[PDB]
RNA sequence: UGCCUGGCGGCCGUAGCGCGGUGGUCCCACCUGACCCCAUGCCGAACUCAGAAGUGAAACGCCGUAGCGCCGAUGGUAGUGUGGGGUCUCCCCAUGCGAGAGUAGGGAACUGCCAGGCAU
RNA sequence: UCCUCCUAAAGAGUAACGGAGGAGCACGAAGGUUGGCUAAUCCUGGUCGGACAUCAGGAGGUUAGUGCAAUGGCAUAAGCCAGCUUGACUGCGAGCGUGACGGCGCGAGCAGGUGCGAAAGCAGGUCAUAGUGAUCCGGUGGUUCUGAAUGGAAGGGCCAUC
RNA sequence: CCGACUUACCAACCCGAUGCAAACUGCGAAUACCGGAGAAUGUUAUCACGGGAGACACACGGCGGGUGCUAACGUCCGUC
C-alpha cells in the first residue's frame, strides 16, 4: 500500500479542490486491475497456455483465471468450454504493488515510447490498454521465455465519467499527452 | 490469499543506474539492477535524458577520442 | 407481382371470407379506390390494376398500393383423380372484405384521379367506389 | 445488487416452509445488528422477538455485532418462546448461511430448549 | 442400441441381483454401488457380473 | 398518540420505470482491518471474521412531478345461443348474451403484526 | 408401431393418400441432496484480434438455456457450477386418471434399510410428453413349494432375469 | 504518432402511420361441459347385475370445417 498511502494524503484533497465534490469518498479510487491475456492458438496448443499462464503468475504474484470459449464462433475454429484466455484481477494492497511497479519501471521500459493514449475510457472514465511486448516487467528473466506475448491492462474505477476519471489518473503522474 | 498453492511473495529492492533506489515488494526472487527508472525518464520531466548517463556510448567516444 | 418473399409455411388452409373490414380509411393519400363487395384478389389482378392505374396519371403523384397477396392458393394439375396429398402452389392471393380500401393516390387533381380510379377498376373482380380523405 | 440476492437466496426456504405450516424463526444479519422472529404458521403475525436493539440485552452485550451476541439474543428469544408455550419451530436462515452468528444463534436456541 | 444389459450381483453371497445398462466401449472399469439387499435387509456393495 | 427506521407478510403494475429534491440522533447502507472461524476454478469483489474513523455518494427509504408503463368507463361496433327469413362463398329480422381496440378519465399505491429512535 | 403441433368448432375425444416435424435412444452422471450462481444480443474502450475469440463498463431483461423434434413449462429456476453420495432403494399402497380389453399412468401415506442437510425437510431416476413387443417355447441364478411305492433325483411351480 | 470534416450513394436497429395468419397471442365472447343448491314437471325417465339380440355399407338437409374449383346428388370429420 505504498502508493495507498500515497492516494489517501494528498490526491483526495486535490480531487476535493478542483472539483468541488461534496464529500470525500466522491473523490473516485482504483477499485481493482483485471490483468487479461487471451492467447487465441490454444487450439494450435494446449502446452502453450500453461507457459503462458506462468508468466502472468511472473509478472503479477498472482495464478491466471483460465477462460472458457462461452459460445462456439466458427470464424475462429472455437467450440464452447474451450481453454482461450488468462485473466487475474487485483484489489487492495497487491492492486497498489502492481500499480506502483508498472508506472516507475515498467512504462518507462516500453519501447518506442511516446507516452499513453488518454481517449481509452469507454466514455465512463474506466481505462484500459494493451502493451505491445512482455519483457518489459523485470518478473520475467530474459532469455527464458519461449515468445513474447503481450496483454491487455484494465483500469475499472468508480468514477461516473471519463473527466474526473483524468484527475485521478493524473493526479498519480499517469503518461497523458 | 490461499497459502499452498500460490507463489512465494515478498520484499525486494531495485537500484537505478542514476543511484536511486526503490523499494519494493515482488517475485523476482532476488535484487536487481535497472538501467531506467520513473524519474529518469524524458517523458516524466526529464530535462536531464539518459545521455548523461554513460554505458556503451562512452566505450565508443573514448575509443575514438575525436570531437 | 407481389408476393411474400419467404413464409413460414408453403400451404393453407382455405379459410372463410367472413366478416367487414380494417383499413376502410384514407390514411396515406388523399384519394382512394374502396372495395365494396368481397372475394380474392390475385397478384396478378392487384398488379394490372396498379400498372393502368400509375399510367393513368402519366407517372406523376405518389401511388400506395394497400393489399398484399398472402394467402397461397394450391391446384390440382389437369386429369389428376382427388386425394393424394394437397396440390401445389399455383399464385396468391389477398382476401377482401366489404370496405377495404384496395389502392390510394395523391399528388393528383381529383378529376385525374377519379379517372385513373376507373381505369384500375376495370380490372378487378370485386365492386369498388371512389373515396377521398376525411378529417376524423 | 446485495439485498435482491439475499431474498432470492432466501425464497425456496421461506415458500417451504409456508407450505408445511411450519412455526417459522427467521433471523436478519446486518454489520452493527442481529435479528430473530418467531413468525406464526399464517406469516402474519408474529410470537415473539428478541433483538441487539434492544435495551435489556445492549447493557450485558459489550459490542454488538459478535457471535457472543448471537449467543446472548439467542438465549434471549429461546426462552420468551418457551415461557409463550412455543416449542417446536423451524429454522429460517433468511438466504444465510448456517455458518457464523446463524449457526450460533441456532445453537444458543438448542440449549435452551426449541426443537428444529 | 449400443448400451447393452448387466447384471450386479450382491457382495453378501445371498445370489440377490439387480439389473441396469452400462456403455462398455466408454468407462470400461467395473461399476461398484451400495445398494440394498432384501434378503438380508441391509445396504452392501454390489460388484459387476454377467 | 404523531413522525422516522428495520424485519415478516397481505396484495400483485392505480403498486412498475423515468426526472427532480431530501436523510444519518437511532436505524440502514456504504465503510475500517483480517494469522485467524470461513471463502475465491484467482481475487476479503461476493461470502466470512475483527471493528465503528468517515460518509449519506451510490444504494435504499421519503417527498414532488405524467415523459412512459399500467388501470379504464358510457355509447357504438364485431361476434354469437334460440327461433324465423333472403338476392344463401355471405348476410338480415325477433330475442338473449355482448367483446377487442379506442375515447373521456383515473393514476406517483393501499394495508397488517412486531421491534427500535425522536416528540408529546 | 410410438411422440409433438394444426385440422379439432375455448372440457375430453374426433376423419381424410389433410398440413408440418421427430422416435426405435442417452447418462453412474447428464441421477439424489446441500450450497452457490444467472442469460441472448447490442454499444463503448482494450496486444496480436479483424463483423465475430478472451477482458472492463453500460444498455437490455430471458428476446437465452433445456442431451435429441414440437408443444406446454421453467428465476423458489426445471437453466449453470462445486462438495458429498447411490433413493436409478425393497415389500406394499388410501385414492385417482385413461383405455372394449390386454394394459398404461399418477399418487400421499405405512414398514425396513439408506444418502445429503445444522435442521425444517428432500430423494421410489432424469423439466414433462417418443426411445417400444403379448403369449407360447426355452436359457440362467435362487427358492421355507411339489417330487407318480419310499428316500433322493430329473422334470415342474414361485421369485429374479435373458 | 493517435486526427478533423464533407457530399444528391447504400443503409441495419429504432420511431410514427398501415394491413395479414390453421400450425402468431400482452386480449377475449356466445354456447358447450363439470360440480353445488331450489322448485315444478316427467308411467325411473338413472345406475348396477343378469337372459336374448341385432348392428359395425349409411343417405340427404342445416350449422362449424379439412380436401376439391367455398365444383359435384364429390369426399372426409363435428353437431343437430
Ligand atoms: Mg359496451
Ligand atoms: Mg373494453
Ligand atoms: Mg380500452
Ligand atoms: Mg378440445
Ligand atoms: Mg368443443
Ligand atoms: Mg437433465
Ligand atoms: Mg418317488
Ligand atoms: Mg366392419
Ligand atoms: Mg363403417
Ligand atoms: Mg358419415
Ligand atoms: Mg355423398
Ligand atoms: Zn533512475
Amino acid at each position: 500500500a505504498k502508493l495507498h498511502d500515497y492516494y489517501k494524503d494528498e490526491v483526495v484533497k486535490k480531487l476535493m479542490t478542483e472539483f468541488n465534490y461534496n464529500s470525500v469518498m466522491q473523490v473516485p479510487r482504483v477499485e481493482k486491475i483485471t490483468l487479461n491475456m487471451g492467447v487465441g492458438e490454444a487450439i494450435a496448443d494446449k502446452k502453450l497456455l500453461d507457459n503462458a499462464a506462468a508468466d502472468l503468475a511472473a509478472i503479477s504474484g498472482q495464478k491466471p483465471l483460465i477462460t472458457k470459449a462461452r459460445k462456439s464462433v466458427a470464424g475462429f475454429k472455437i467450440r464452447q468450454g474451450y481453454p482461450i484466455g488468462c485473466k487475474v484481477t487485483l484489489r487492495g494492497e497487491r492492486m497498489w504493488e502492481f500499480f506502483e511497479r508498472l508506472i516507475t519501471i515498467a512504462v518507462p521500459r516500453i519501447r518506442d515510447f511516446r507516452g499513453l493514449s488518454a481517449k481509452s475510457f469507454d466514455g465512463r472514465g474506466n481505462y484500459s490498454m494493451g502493451v505491445r511486448e512482455q519483457i518489459i516487467f523485470p518478473e520475467i528473466d530474459y532469455d527464458k521465455v519461449d515468445r513474447v506475448r503481450g496483454l491487455d491492462i484494465t483500469i475499472t474505477t468508480t468514477a461516473k465519467s471519463d473527466e474526473e476519471g483524468r484527475a485521478l489518473l493524473a493526479a498519480f503522474d499517469f503518461p497523458f499527452r | 490469499m490461499k497459502k499452498d498453492i500460490h507463489p512465494k511473495y515478498e520484499e525486494i529492492t531495485a537500484s537505478c543506474s542514476c543511484g536511486n533506489v526503490m523499494k519494493i515488494r515482488s517475485t523476482v526472487g532476488h535484487d536487481l539492477n535497472l538501467d531506467v527508472c520513473s524519474k529518469c525518464h524524458p517523458f516524466f520531466t526529464g530535462k536531464q535524458r539518459d545521455v548523461a548517463t554513460g554505458g556503451r556510448v562512452d566505450r565508443f567516444n573514448k575509443r575514438f577520442n575525436i570531437p | 407481382m407481389l408476393q411474400p418473399k419467404r413464409t413460414k409455411f408453403r400451404k393453407m388452409h382455405k379459410g372463410r371470407n367472413r366478416g367487414l373490414a380494417q383499413g376502410t380509411d384514407v390514411s396515406f393519400g388523399s384519394f382512394g379506390l374502396k372495395a365494396v363487395g368481397r372475394g380474392r384478389l390475385t397478384a396478378r389482378q392487384i398488379e394490372a390494376a396498379r400498372r393502368a392505374m400509375t399510367r393513368a396519371v402519366k407517372r406523376q403523384g405518389k401511388i400506395w398500393i394497400r393489399v398484399f397477396p398472402d394467402k397461397p392458393i394450391t391446384e390440382k394439375p389437369l386429369a389428376v383423380r382427388m386425394g393424394k396429398g394437397k396440390g401445389n402452389v399455383e399464385y396468391w392471393v389477398a382476401l377482401i372484405q366489404p370496405g377495404k380500401v384496395l389502392y390510394e393516390m395523391d399528388g393528383v387533381p381529383e378529376e385525374l384521379a377519379r379517372e385513373a380510379f376507373k381505369l384500375a377498376a376495370a380490372k378487378l373482380p370485386i365492386k369498388t367506389t371512389f373515396v377521398t380523405k376525411t378529417v376524423m | 445488487d446485495k439485498k435482491s440476492a439475499r431474498i432470492r437466496r432466501a425464497t425456496r426456504a421461506r415458500r417451504k416452509l409456508q407450505e408445511l405450516g411450519a412455526t417459522r424463526l427467521v433471523v436478519h444479519r446486518t454489520p452493527r445488528h442481529i435479528y430473530a422472529q418467531v413468525i406464526a404458521p399464517n406469516g402474519s403475525e408474529v410470537l415473539v422477538a428478541a433483538s441487539t436493539v434492544e435495551k435489556a440485552i445492549a447493557e450485558q452485550l459489550k459490542y454488538t455485532g459478535n457471535k457472543d451476541a448471537a449467543a446472548a439474543v439467542g438465549k434471549a428469544v429461546a426462552e420468551r418462546a418457551l415461557e409463550k408455550g412455543i416449542k417446536d419451530v423451524s429454522f429460517d436462515r433468511s438466504g444465510f448461511q448456517y455458518h457464523g452468528r446463524v449457526q450460533a444463534l441456532a445453537d444458543a436456541a438448542r440449549e435452551a430448549g426449541l426443537q428444529f | 442400441g449400443i448400451r447393452e444389459k448387466i447384471k450386479l450381483v450382491s457382495s453378501a453371497g445371498t445370489g440377490h441381483f439387480y439389473t441396469t445398462t452400462k456403455n462398455k466401449r466408454t468407462k470400461p472399469e467395473k461399476l461398484e454401488l451400495k445398494k440394498f439387499d432384501p434378503v438380508v435387509r441391509q445396504h452392501v456393495i454390489y460388484k459387476e457380473a454377467k
